[PDB]
């Protein structure tokens, strides 16, 4: 029940994590996570209903989505937990994260195809089924579309924002959530997706296993922000059209509300917070 | 006030845009695109990288596809 920095995983943990992910893929369960994500990415709009992204619920929604995935992994191997990727620290193509024994590296320049690691198309173990770009192999272009990953300094500026979110509660909002998501400011979360490239830069981003590690760290940053701002909390708190208020339930689960996810310790703890 | 329509061949592929709120096609296949509050645009194949216009989004898609047909 402890989420660890990917850079600290043991050979066995990396092996077990990879095997569990591959089994969810084989059984067909994995693709459904990709499909669900793409559905919300496609429906969440700044002028209307928005639940998964560009809205205050971006954080609690992804927290629950990751819990769903982690629980699926644990149903295969109960010792497995979602590790997190601190992109402010491990910012190069040489991070152990991109080694052949973990996620594999960047894609070749010709077609962006990943050629090593357990998720390379050549293994016959990672078909890209849920897709828009008709190609069926995992693709990446680390640092191709955007020069640099967020720095610790930039992350710090965002963690310093006191307000969780602010009206109009969308991509135009000032405040922590939108600055963390990246639609405004130095850009943290959005920039990481762009930096990885390939499927990670699309609506079907969960096709790349790194998606979970990326969001596991974004999730950790929310928990850190809470520690710095004990006097701030989730908003809005009631009667906001098209936005998930604190005590309102969230789709697709319908049985959980942001209020039920604010405290991560009810589900897991971090190696270090 | 939706943007104007467009039709051109970009990197050997035909890209078209037209007000619906706005539709984009790559070689006759529709591409999901979205407008942000600040006026920028994104598409399903480049959803985390805002660009100034729908044509910019279509061109970004063609770039991303590297010749591959759109589903
Ligand atoms: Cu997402
Ligand atoms: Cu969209
Ligand atoms: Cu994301």
């Amino acid at each position: 029940t402890v989420r660890k920095n990917q850079a600290t995983l043991t050979a066995d943990e990396k092996r077990r994590f990879v095997a569990a992910v591959l089994e969810l893929k084989r059984s067909g369960r994995y693709d459904e996570f990709v499909r669900t994500h793409n559905e919300f990415i496609m429906s969440d709009t700044d002028s209307g209903e928005r639940t998964g992204h560009r809205s205050p619920s971006f954080l609690p929604w992804h927290r629950r989505f990751l819990l769903d995935f982690e629980q699926a992994l644990q149903s295969v191997d109960s010792s497995v937990t979602l590790p997190y990727w601190d992109w402010s620290a491990d910012r190069t193509v040489r991070a152990s994260l991109w080694a052949p024994d973990f996620l594999g590296g960047t894609g070749r320049s010709t077609d962006g195809r990943v050629m090593d690691g357990p998720f390379a198309a050549s293994t016959g173990n990672w078909p890209i089924n849920v897709r828009v770009d008709s190609r069926t192999y995992l693709r990446r272009s680390l640092g191709g579309s955007v020069a640099e990953l967020p720095t610790r300094a930039e992350v710090e500026s965002v963690l310093a924002i006191s307000a969780y979110d602010l009206p109009p509660y969308n991509s135009a909002s000032e405040g922590f959530r939108n600055h963390l998501e990246g639609w405004r400011g130095v850009n943290l979360h959005n920039r990481v997706h762009v930096w990885v490239g390939g499927q990670m830069a699309t609506g079907v981003s969960p096709n790349d296993p790194v998606f979970w590690l990326h969001h596991a760290y974004v999730d950790k940053l929310w928990a850190e922000w809470q520690r710095r701002h004990p006097d701030s909390a989730y908003v809005p708190t009631g009667g906001t059209p098209d936005v998930v208020d604190l005590n309102e339930t969230m789709k697709p689960w319908n049985t959980v509300r942001p209020a039920d996810l604010l405290d991560h310790t009810a589900y897991y703890t971090f190696d270090a917070l | 006030a939706a943007p104007e329509s467009f039709d051109e061949v970009y990197k050997g592929r035909r890209i078209q845009g037209r007000p619906a709120g706005y539709e984009v096609f790559v070689d006759g296949v529709q591409l999901h695109v979205m407008r942000n509050a600040d006026g920028s645009w994104i598409s399903v194949v480049s959803h985390y990288d805002p660009v100034p216009t729908p044509r910019a989004a279509a061109r970004a898609a063609v770039d991303e596809l590297q010749g591959a047909p759109l589903l």
